[PDB]
RNA sequence: AAGCUCCUUCGACGAGUCGAGUAGUUUGGGAAUGCUGCUCAAAAUGGGAGGUAAAUUUCUUCUAAAGCUAAAUACCGGCCA
RNA sequence: UUGACCUCGGAUCAGGUAGGAGGACCCGCUGAACUUAAGCAUAUCAAUAAGCGGAGGAAAAGAAACCAACAGGGAUUGCCCUAGUAACGGCGAGUGAAGCGGCAACAGCUCAAAUUUGAAAGCUGGCUUCGGCCCGCGUUGUAAUUUGGAGAGGAUGCUUU
């Protein structure tokens, strides 16, 4: 009703897409 | 100079210094209403109801850059607070 | 006054009397056309706006609307039997009503009007 | 009469209404590609008085275009910039107007009017059919839309005396000298 | 250079040719500023000077003519920005009796007020208004002090130099009854 | 994880964006529609007056011209067209008007509310720009309108203008001045909640 | 050729005419 | 609105949604000043750096030579 | 120069152009103006035969003393 | 201040019992289609000609 | 060596590590051509070869572009 | 289908566009000559330009931000003469 | 469960279209320096050369948000004079128009803003026996009517095809 659970996997998918677009650097890892 | 018999011409169509078509302020007055306030007027908004006129003055011609677009928009702006309240 | 290269930018008017006849060919090439019709439109009469010139008339773009009604010329027919018509120009004097009104009775006298088919 | 409607409140950007749409809209432009079509104008208003027709034939392209100058300051207009590439990427069409839809801070956004050339539609269609004709191939790559009269110039007046009937050919018309045969 | 030398004027941007004049009246009404001078210009060419008291005070037309501002290099002279002025005024203003009114009217617009706070508190220029012809020479002087031989003033001019001939008073902001007229203005 | 498409991942965070925005009243007003039995109610007056489609209509002609090779009542249907129902409106023609909910530039109808009242018109907004299209033999209608009907469904008519303003105009009398949206779920309080304490101590600015 | 165009031109066509000397 | 959006949206507009404002040298340099760590200059490392100066000079010298 | 060249040494035929024009120089048809039609005068000097009017405008020259064609 | 204020209704609270428009209406609405008369004209021309 | 053969204009001109002609460019699409050599548009240009389809263009022109036959032609 | 005539009825005209501020460039042209970028951002007896000391900013003249159009004009290239 | 709509995709799907050359003339972008003069710098060369993009037989412009202050002119373009004038420049080197006027040529129009609403009256396809049929586009607007020196609607009477 709320969106709850289809934000939740949303921002799931955000954080990941950002981990993953940070983690091709080797400085930050 | 030359002294020549005048002569009395047609109206122009193209003058638009006449009565303006009730149509269009009807559209303008409804948008208005319909679409709400910009976020400049409604500091002037605020500026009139508490009275300072003057200040609603000066800072609408900052945003403006003209006395006479900072006349007519303080005026276009007094209209809404005496209908709002009548509305009210 | 040559600080440019001017030498870039000369033109030589060696086609003076070769476009005159491309001129008059052309001339003859609407008459060609237009067999019994004249080959220009009749224009009006109009002053000279400076007051330098407001002593000498010339010829204008077209004939007013107004002084077109007064002859007794329909306006959806003048610019098709060879009358030119402006809409931009305004009388402003009876003097420059009459002395076109004038030259459109006179057009009218001299007219030949064929039937349409 | 919807359209006047409309009219009116595309004066008012500011508005609550028409800052939320706006809003919005450039997130939503924004998570799409910097040239994509758009199967329907965003002002249907506006699109129309710019010559727009709901024919085969017709679409929409919108684009966004990075804001800002190259102390250099470019000649044309950022609209300029997004009706040529637009017309790069749709070779086969025919630029015929562009109008502003979103600004961003970072961008800034158009929808360009085409129309096809080779469709069957415009071409037995008159008030378009001009547009078939070869000398209207690429007109926003020659400054010919309104973009590019309003960047080159072309008013009357004494305030364009160097720049109407085109500035360059009116230098070449003052720097020209003329020789006759009978001096 | 003149709203340099008026530290308790401020200025205001173009005009509305198409206005009414006294429009003026609300707009300095609007700043709580009881003075005007302004400028008014007719083909990019001419300038016309206003000296006005604001809601009801008499109205003077200039036209001003051979303009030599600040930052032309033969002036050698320099003073405070807002330092008060002594006001060296002519014979010629205490006779005629519509030059008077134009002496309050220029004593209030470049008076200085005593105490005003963006003041400077010493004093070291003059500003002389003359009258020779049918027209109003101004003039800004820097007051240079020298020790005397066994101190006296010697002035250098420092500022704008213009003429100014009267063409009309009116009573009224920017209106009513027409109390002098030239009679022998000649327009550009 | 896996991945989803990138045209559905962009379509369902407008639909979480819908929600979470506050939204203007004007736009706030087209969320609030009307009930299952309203609709079926209007559908059925309306689909009584349906406009004849694109077979009957070429019947309709081919039957007069073969009868005057070898005098009718004026035709009651639904008006259907933004321009065309707009100028009825505007001429206080229209008895009733049904407005979609999701026409895709809001700003097409989103002043119609407004003008429906001023007119003194009744209105409602009916769940679907679809369903009005089967109603017009179209794919999608914005809006519709009924100017008159026959002699027999007057009655009708008239009772249907009383169910909607007293249905649906007095339920949105309040909430249609009202700002939507606000709809936060339990993640989104949860970063709110997380957002304030991250300000608590110092603010960077 | 647009219809108010043809219009224009089926009522208002081009006369043959002269002008007398 | 900040208070209830997601962080891809919000984050999206603070990328691309920040104004435009010109920076005085007086602003930058105070920055620089306050960010400014307490171990940024010691006297050992700039003794190094001038060191490392003269020896960059010295070899280029030699590459002339 | 080089086009022009390479056909001056080519055996292609010269592809001579006829002197067509866009525009004819005389009436044609069967009407009273192309029967009556001079080829070899002038277009004042046919008109003034014809008794009609070849120029409604101003005279931007001096004309032969039988001309009647230009007001 | 309020951030969401609600709309007070300044227009639309005024009912106004009159069309916009004060121009005539057309004869054609009140008769027959002409329209739909010259296309059964085309279709009568039709089945004459087979 | 540094230069090869290039497969468009038939010079030696090809670079062997940049892949680029010399002369033509012939990776890229456009013919290399600059205003500031005359002499070198002049041997590049159209005239300079054989011409096969261009040279038979202007008597189709002549002749109207016409299409058929000639009448009474077997 | 079309032109006109008359009138106790109507008569819709283009917005991130004008405009103000600023930077660069440009022009014989700081009423910024024009253009472009950035900040702000309009109107409806409206808007633009100009005339005018003439006593108030009266008067004159046009209608921008949509579009098409032959001819007189240029031509070291193309087909020829 | 089924079926619409919206949006986005696939196909060696049915039919089309663009690229390259040429570039004398034409429309834009970008863009110098040698040189000349002056204590210096701006200026000059030049809004040129080089570079990039886009057309045609011409291109471009074009039917006034114009010129004017007149007893007014009346889209655009070009020639002649205006004129080395106004105007801008240490009022240096210098730079440098335009209105009027004589002439060549002349041509005017299409939309958006309206409800056909007593009848989407409009159009792309592809199957044909070439008679005509269906698939769709489209009401978030395709026809007819109108384009502000106008216009609409009624009434009236001639005229026109
Ligand atoms: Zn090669």
């Amino acid at each position: 009703e709320d969106g709850d659970q289809l934000e939740r996997e949303l921002d799931a998918m955000y954080e990941h897409y950002k981990e993953r677009k940070a983690s091709q650097d080797a400085k930050y890892r | 100079g030359h002294k020549t018999t005048r002569r009395v011409l047609k109206e122009r169509p193209s003058r638009r210094k006449g009565a303006q078509s009730k149509r269009t302020q009807f559209v303008r007055s409804l948008i208005r209403e319909v679409a709400g306030l910009a976020p400049y007027e409604r500091r002037v908004i605020e500026l009139l109801r508490n009275g300072k006129d003057k200040r609603a003055r000066k800072f609408s011609k900052k945003k403006l850059g003209t006395f006479g677009r900072a006349k007519r928009k303080c005026e276009e702006l007094q209209r809404i607070i005496a209908e709002s309240r009548r509305a009210h | 006054h040559f600080r440019k290269h001017w030498q870039r930018r000369v033109r030589c008017h060696f086609d003076q009397p070769g476009k005159k006849v491309t001129r008059r060919l052309a001339r003859r090439a609407k008459a060609a056309a237009l067999a019994p019709r004249p080959v220009d439109k009749l224009r009006p009469i109009v002053r000279c706006p400076t007051v330098k010139y407001n002593r000498r008339t010339r010829l204008g773009r077209g004939f007013t609307l107004e002084e077109l009604k007064a002859a007794g010329i329909p306006r959806l027919l003048a610019p098709t039997i060879g009358i030119a018509v402006d809409h931009r120009r305004k009388n402003l004097s009876e003097e420059s009503l009459a002395a076109n009104v004038q030259r459109l009775k006179d057009y009218k006298a001299r007219l030949i009007l064929f039937p349409r088919k | 009469g919807a359209l006047k409607y409309l009219e009116e409140l595309s004066k008012k950007k500011q508005s609550d209404v028409v800052r939320f749409l706006l809003r919005v809209r450039c997130w939503e432009y924004r998570q799409l590609n910097v040239i994509h079509r758009a199967s329907r104008p965003s002002r249907p208003d506006k699109a129309r008085r710019l010559g727009y027709k709901a024919k085969q034939g017709y679409v929409i392209y919108r684009v966004r275009v990075r804001r800002g100058g190259r102390q250099l300051k470019y000649q044309r207009s950022l609209r300029a910039t997004a009706e040529e590439r637009v017309g790069r990427r749709c070779s086969n069409l025919r630029v015929l107007n562009s109008y502003w839809v979103n600004q961003d801070s970072t961008y800034k956004y158009y929808e360009v009017i085409l129309v096809d050339p080779n469709h069957k539609a415009i071409r037995r269609d008159p008030r378009i059919n001009w547009i078939c004709n070869p000398v209207h191939k690429h007109r926003e790559c020659r400054g010919l839309t309104s973009t590019g009269k309003k960047s080159r110039g072309l008013n009357k007046g004494h305030r364009f005396n160097k720049t109407r009937a085109g500035r360059r050919k009116t230098w070449k018309r003052h720097n020209t000298l003329s020789l006759w045969r009978y001096r | 250079d003149l709203a340099s030398m008026l530290p308790h004027g401020r200025k205001d941007a173009k005009f509305d040719t198409k206005s009414r004049l006294y429009e003026l009246c609300e707009l300095a009404e609007l700043y709580n500023c009881n003075n005007v001078l302004f400028f008014e210009a007719r083909k990019g060419k001419d300038l016309y000077m206003w000296f006005s008291k604001v809601p009801n005070g008499p109205t003077v037309k200039f036209y001003a003519q051979n303009l030599h501002t600040m930052e032309e290099l033969h002036f050698q002279g320099n003073c405070l920005k807002g330092s008060r002025p002594i006001l060296s005024f002519d014979a010629a203003f205490e006779q005629e009796p519509y030059l008077k009114v134009i002496k309050e009217l220029f004593l209030h617009t470049f008076g200085v007020p005593q105490g005003h706070k963006k003041s400077k508190p010493f004093i070291d220029h003059v500003l002389s208004f003359s009258v020779a012809d049918g027209k109003i020479w101004v003039r800004n002087y820097e007051i240079r002090e020298v020790e005397k031989v066994k101190t006296d003033i010697n002035l250098i001019e420092i500022g704008p130099r213009f003429v100014l001939t009267p063409i009309i008073i009116q009573e009224g902001s920017f209106g009513g009854p027409i109390l002098y007229e030239n009679k022998r203005f000649i327009s550009p | 994880m896996v991945k989803w498409p990138e045209y559905i991942r962009l379509q369902r965070q407008k639909k979480i964006l819908r929600m979470r925005l506050k939204v203007p009243p004007a736009i706030a007003q087209f969320q609030y529609t009307l009930d299952k039995n309203l609709a079926a109610q209007a559908f059925k007056l309306l689909n009584k007056y349906r406009p004849e489609t694109k077979q009957e209509k070429k019947e309709r002609l081919l039957r007069e011209a073969t009868a005057i090779k070898e005098v009718s009542k004026k035709p009651y249907t639904v008006k259907y067209g933004l321009n065309h129902v707009v100028g009825l409106i505007e001429n206080k023609k229209a008895s009733l008007v049904l407005i979609a909910n999701d026409v895709d530039p809001i700003e097409l109808v989103v002043f119609l509310p407004a003008l429906c009242r001023k007119m003194g018109i009744p209105y409602a907004i009916i769940k679907g720009k679809a369903r009005l299209g089967t109603l017009v033999h179209k794919k999608t209608a914005a809006v519709v309108a009924i100017t008159e009907v026959r002699s027999e469904d007057k009655n009708e008519l008239a009772k249907l203008i009383s169910a909607v303003k007293e249905g649906y105009l007095e339920k949105v009398e309040d909430t249609r001045k009202r700002w939507g949206g606000g709809i936060m779920g339990f993640k989104a309080q949860k970063r709110e909640e997380k957002r304030k304490k991250s300000l608590e101590t110092a603010i960077k600015v | 050729v647009l219809e108010k165009t043809k219009k224009r031109l089926t009522h208002f066509p081009q006369r043959k005419y002269a002008v007398k000397a | 609105q900040k208070e209830g959006l997601p962080d891809w949206f919000l984050e999206d507009e603070a990328k691309h949604d920040k104004p435009i404002k010109p920076i005085t040298k007086e602003a930058a340099q105070a920055i620089k000043e306050k960010l400014r760590a307490l171990n940024a200059r010691p006297i050992k490392k700039v003794a190094e750096a001038r060191a490392r100066r003269k020896l960059r000079q010295a070899k280029k010298l030699e590459k002339l030579k | 120069r080089e086009l022009q060249k390479r056909k001056r040494r080519s055996s292609r035929p010269t592809i001579r152009m006829p002197n067509r024009r866009k525009k004819a120089l005389n009436p044609a048809g069967n009407n009273i103006i192309a029967k009556s039609w001079n080829k070899k005068e002038t277009l004042s000097q046919n008109y003034t035969r014809f008794g009609l009017v070849a120029k409604l405008g101003k005279a931007t020259g001096g004309t032969a003393p039988g001309n009647k064609a230009l007001l | 201040e309020d951030p969401y204020p609600d709309t007070v209704e300044w227009f639309t609270s005024v009912e106004e019992k009159m069309p916009l428009s004060a121009a005539p209406e057309p004869k054609r609405r009140f008769i027959p289609s002409k329209n739909e008369a010259k296309q059964i004209m085309k279709l009568v021309r039709a089945i004459r000609e087979g | 060596k540094t230069h090869g053969l290039c497969r468009r204009c038939g010079r030696r001109s090809l670079h062997n590590q940049k892949k680029v002609c010399a002369s033509c460019g012939y990776p890229a699409a456009k013919t290399r051509k600059y205003n500031w050599s005359e002499k070198a548009k002049r041997r590049k240009v159209t005239g300079t070869g054989r011409m096969r389809y261009l040279s038979t263009v202007p008597r189709r022109f002549k002749n109207g572009f016409r299409t058929g036959v000639p009448k009474g032609a077997r």
